[PDB]
RNA sequence: AGUGGGUAAGAGC
């Protein structure tokens, strides 16, 4: 039957709201982290032990 | 205090627009493409296509009757000996990086690793040791010629 | 916490309600070479996000 | 894909002599791209370090077309035609991608640019729906090439 | 490049036919020019790291052919490893120190 | 209608008390069964 | 195997040395076989060789 | 720590402890100390500076937040000119205020949060209250107090300032928050526990580990481009040192059988070409993608190991259409550039 | 044996390249049926990857020794 | 700003459902 | 509205 239903303008409008990336962030350790930017950067869903 | 509000970093946003500016030139693209494009009797009577191959045939049996070198090498002038001649080769970089193609010794970076390790083991503006260590010597080429 | 997406940190909840930001939580700080300076989410004048 | 080949067969060295081939078109195979914008860039740089390879077009053709960009795909096709004039793939890829009338269009511009090849003049008539068409592509790539067997077996069916 | 081509060739016999490179010799003496290959190159990374061949183990012996180097221009990192967490001093030039 | 193509009727929809308590219940067995899980589950849960 | 097990455990037999062959070199003498490849080549083959001549002298013996 | 924590938190407990283990606060605290006494040190005659010294703390003085105590202290040639106390970014100094010859400086660490972690104003406030602090010992009445946010890394100064001390401890501290040891150490804990990375992405990287495993009767191609464009430069004593580029040679070695493939280019190739180094890069991987074609599906390679990192990229472009083809690259340098000695 | 167990349980270049999400960069979900379910970089851009991430064959699934006696 | 999660009953009639969706 | 559900364990002086 295909996807009948779209995420996307919700997730999107959900980041906008939320004051971006930066925002939300900034109510996080990541600057804590000194990256010098939020784009090349990937998580581990599990450690390695 | 008072702030000033700030351009919001949306990712979604970023995409989709880089998406819609990348269908927009496409399109631009397509138009300017077309305009070079758009540019361009005997096509249905088969005897006279007939006689004009004979015509092509008899007529093509009648015819038938080093300066360019302004790069940069990564070492030093007096890193060279005199008396020796070295094979200098190019320095692993990047595909996608885009600096400058040095040129470079591979028996010369040994040596060179090699004292910079010794240097280091005997040591064991303002501010240098955060600032040569975490924020090389070399010359360009002339005509082939230093 | 709840609201941010995944990729970002958060729980990527998805909310059928109505649930207010309050505005103190939409502002964040950079440092920059002449010093700190201070950002808010939005120019528009209305009530809580 | 490639364009040189090399045969494999008392002394040290042993030269093989480079083989080139008329065509070199591996199908879709969509679906084996991972990074889809580094593949781009990649494919892009080859593209500017080498203007005259036709399989860096192609290939970059393909991967805009199963990546779903297929006006892109059409652009840089043209680009690379207007580049690589002398090699016909890159003018089957084109007629292979475009709609009708404008790959008809770009056979015609490669017969312009390579009227000696008969791989375009054969894909002109495909193109060509009308049998008129049909008779006056062939007679004019027989104008162009009258001793090819292989496009001379269709006059017999073009009457 | 020079001392490696002199081991290359034990003797005047062993002479390199134009059919292939390398010299041919005997099993006992390829051992034999081998070993002095070793002894060529932890002679030379000695000469280079100021370290006694017998100071290198095995381990670190297949390192070096294989190509392993060690350095650590910032060796501060050592911080992971009446208490000594302040009494670490500072010596200034103005100082008989500096 | 098919043939006049005016507004002949109106239908208004409700969700139906049985799915309302399945709704419940799943939720409900979600919350229940989190001693020891991970809140990332939990919210996929919810969200699916 | 318990009888040879006890006895390397009394010191009256010496501990087995791993079976190595040329598949198995790599990975029995890795860390040596860099030193000196054509010596651990030699070692190899010679351990081999002495498993084989060893089952060839006992069905000669036997015969 | 430094750390306050409001309503316990368990898990956040573990992380704070793990990440602060081994004394991180207080090396961290001698860190930024011994980089001040160092940065002082080597600007001790344009201050008009007679010495400088690391003033004796307790061994928990980092954790003391009630109280503080002077970490920093300067003695003045003759006399300082020390001005009205401000924050860090004021460039704006009224320099006339008060003649001394001390100037004591106290350095705080905190763990910001989302409503306090405003660096100025906590770096006031902390400067105001220790100064007129009774418990709060202090050599002078003039000194400076330097607030690092290490949630936030957000690093600012308020207090005295002795003529020309704001220009050299705003670039002294930009540098040490852009670069320090134990700075570096608490990233790199908190990068750990959060299991994030800056793309570093595992791939086959053939170390001295897996070297062993290499050693198996499948099919591998050592592939090297290190002797593509290469020149012959020799130094003249009469004149000056000069070059000349020769012929390269692509290496596609076969450790199995030993079968080593030349390509050998001529310097004809680089005649128009702006940015050789990245062109020579796709021209080995086109050889190579063009060696693999010429070769039946039989011997095809199904490792390929490159020596250079630079490979990594142009292979697995050219070899699109060989996916069991893996490519490893090697940490190792395998001497193969030099085959042509 | 050792070796053998370690290749079956050890981490696949493909299940490494899974559990790995990109920062920042959202993806929608493929999966209707689960939301809790992505496959990570895999087959997301990003992915360091130019080529597909092929098949670990040595976890292949196969069935028991008495499930081939049996069959 | 309480943070709890306020029931949209009798709220938000201003607008359908499809809007804010292309 | 509200108390809590917030004790690090250990070594002898």
């Amino acid at each position: 039957d295909g996807k009948l239903w779209n995420l996307n303008n919700y997730r999107t409008d959900m980041i906008q709201a939320l004051g971006g990336v930066e925002g939300i962030l900034e109510h996080t350790l990541f600057k804590g982290t000194y990256f010098p930017t939020w784009e090349g950067l990937f998580w581990e869903k599990a450690s390695g032990f | 205090e008072e702030p000033v509000t700030a351009d919001v970093i949306n990712p979604m946003a970023l995409r989709q627009r880089e998406e819609l500016r990348e269908k927009l030139a496409a399109a631009k693209e397509k138009r300017l493409l077309n305009q070079k494009l758009g540019k361009i009797p005997w096509l249905d009577d088969t005897a006279a296509w007939i006689e004009r191959s004979r015509q092509l045939q008899k007529e093509k049996d009648l015819a038938e009757k080093r300066d360019l070198q302004g790069l940069t090498v990564e070492h030093a002038i007096d890193s060279f000996r005199e008396g020796e001649t070295m094979i200098l080769t190019l320095k692993d970089k990047g595909v996608l990086q885009e600096e400058e193609d040095v040129l470079v010794n591979v028996n010369l970076v040994d040596k060179e690793r090699a004292e910079k390790n010794v240097e280091l083991r005997k040591k064991k503006a303002q501010q240098k040791p955060r600032s040569i260590l975490s924020k090389p010597h070399s010359f360009r080429l002339e005509q082939g010629g230093t | 916490v709840f609201y941010t997406p995944k990729e970002l940190g958060g729980l990527g909840m998805l909310s059928m309600g109505h649930v207010l930001i309050p505005q103190s939580d939409l502002r964040w700080s950079k440092q920059t070479d002449v010093g700190i300076t201070h950002f808010r989410s939005g120019m528009s004048h209305e009530e809580d996000q | 894909t490639l364009m040189d080949m090399r045969l494999s067969q008392q002394t040290v060295v042993d030269p093989k002599g480079y083989l080139t081939d008329l065509n070199s078109m591996i199908p879709t195979h969509g679906g084996d791209i991972n990074d889809i914008k580094k593949a781009r860039l990649l494919l892009k740089s080859v593209r500017e370090t080498n203007p005259h390879h036709p399989p860096a077009w192609i290939a970059s053709a393909r991967l805009e077309e199963v990546t779903g960009k297929l006006q892109v795909a059409r652009n840089l096709i043209m680009k690379g035609t207007e580049m690589c004039p002398k090699s016909e793939d890159v003018w089957l890829e084109a007629a292979r991608l475009q709609p009708g009338d404008t790959a008809k269009a770009v056979v015609a511009q490669a017969v312009r640019h390579l009227p000696q090849s008969v791989r375009i003049y054969i894909r002109a008539a495909e193109l060509e729906t009308d049998i008129r068409a049909k008779k006056r592509v062939l007679r004019k790539a027989l104008e162009h090439v009258p001793n090819s067997v292989r496009l001379w077996k269709a006059a017999v069916e073009l009457e | 490049n020079d001392r490696a081509k002199v081991i290359l060739k034990p003797d005047k016999t062993t002479i390199t036919e134009p059919h292939h490179i390398w010299p041919t010799l005997t099993d006992e003496e390829w051992i034999k020019v081998e070993v002095q290959l070793k002894d060529l190159i932890l002679a030379d990374y000695g000469k280079k790291n100021n370290v006694n061949v017998a100071s290198l183990t095995q381990s670190e012996i297949r390192d070096i052919i294989l190509g392993m180097e060690i350095s650590a221009p910032s060796q501060q990192r050592q911080q992971i490893a009446t208490s000594n967490y302040e009494t670490q001093t500072f010596s200034s030039k103005t100082e008989w120190r500096v | 209608n098919e043939v006049t193509k005016e507004r002949t009727a109106q239908c208004f929809l409700r969700v139906d008390d049985e799915s309302m308590q399945r709704f419940h219940n799943r939720v409900r067995q979600i919350l229940m069964a989190s001693g020891s899980t991970t809140f990332t589950k939990i919210v996929n849960k919810w969200n699916t | 195997q318990k009888e040879l097990q006890e006895k390397v455990r009394l010191g009256l037999m010496p501990p087995p040395e791993p079976k190595v062959r040329i598949s198995n070199l790599m990975r029995v003498l890795g860390t040596e076989a860099v030193q000196d490849p054509t010596k651990v080549e030699a070692h190899v083959r010679a351990q081999m060789a002495k498993r084989q001549k060893a089952h060839e002298e006992a069905n000669a013996a036997r015969k | 720590t430094g750390i306050f924590m409001h309503g316990k938190i368990p898990t956040l407990k573990i992380s704070l402890i793990q990440i602060f283990r081994a004394h991180l606060w207080q090396k961290i605290h001698e860190s930024i100390v011994m980089d001040l006494c160092q940065v002082f040190d080597q600007e001790l005659d344009a201050l008009e500076i007679e010495t400088v010294q690391k003033e004796t703390i307790h061994p928990r003085k980092s954790y003391k937040m009630n109280s503080s105590c002077a970490d920093i202290l300067l003695f003045a040639s003759y006399k300082w000119n020390v001005s009205r106390p401000s924050l860090l970014a004021d460039s704006k100094d009224v320099m006339d205020s008060t003649t001394t010859q001390k100037y004591w400086i106290d350095i705080q660490l905190r763990w910001g949060d989302y409503d306090s972690h405003d660096i100025e104003r906590y770096a006031r406030a902390k400067f105001l209250d220790y100064t007129t602090d009774n418990m709060s010992i202090y050599p002078s009445p003039t000194g400076v107090l330097i607030a690092i946010d290490l949630a936030y890394n957000l690093h600012s100064a308020y207090g005295n300032w002795f003529p020309g001390s704001k220009p050299l401890i705003q670039q002294a501290m930009a540098k040490i928050m852009k670069a320090n040891p134990a700075l570096y150490v608490l990233r790199e804990r908190i990068r750990k526990g959060l299991q994030l990375y800056s793309s570093e992405p595992t791939e086959p990287y053939l170390s001295s580990q897996n070297y062993g495993e290499l050693f198996s009767n499948q099919i591998i191609w050592f592939v090297d481009d290190t002797n593509v464009y290469r020149v012959t430069i020799h130094k003249t004593f009469e004149g000056n040192l000069t070059t000349k580029p020769i012929n390269g040679a692509i290496f596609i070695f076969n450790p199995r059988t030993g079968q080593l493939f030349l390509k050998i280019i001529h310097t004809s190739v680089w005649a128009g070409q702006k940015r050789l180094g990245q062109l020579a890069k796709w021209k080995t991987a086109e050889e190579v993608a063009a060696l693999i074609r010429s070769l039946p599906v039989e011997e095809q390679p199904k490792q390929i190991i490159v020596t250079r990192k630079g490979m990594l990229d142009p292979l697995e472009v050219h070899l699109l259409d060989f996916p069991n083809i893996v490519i490893k690259g090697s940490e190792l340098q395998l001497p193969f550039q030099a085959c042509l000695k | 044996r050792y070796r053998k167990m370690k290749e079956r349980l050890g981490l696949t270049e493909i299940r490494k390249q899974a559990n790995r999400m990109s920062f920042g960069e959202i993806e929608e979900d493929a999966y209707q049926e689960d939301l809790g379910f992505s496959l990570g970089h895999l087959g997301k851009s990003g992915s360091g990857r130019v080529r597909q991430t092929q098949v670990n064959e040595a976890t292949k699934a196969r069935i028991s020794k008495t499930l081939q006696r049996t069959l | 700003p309480t943070g709890e999660v306020l029931s949209l009953v009798g709220k938000l009639e201003g607008t359908r459902m499809g809007d804010k969706a292309q």
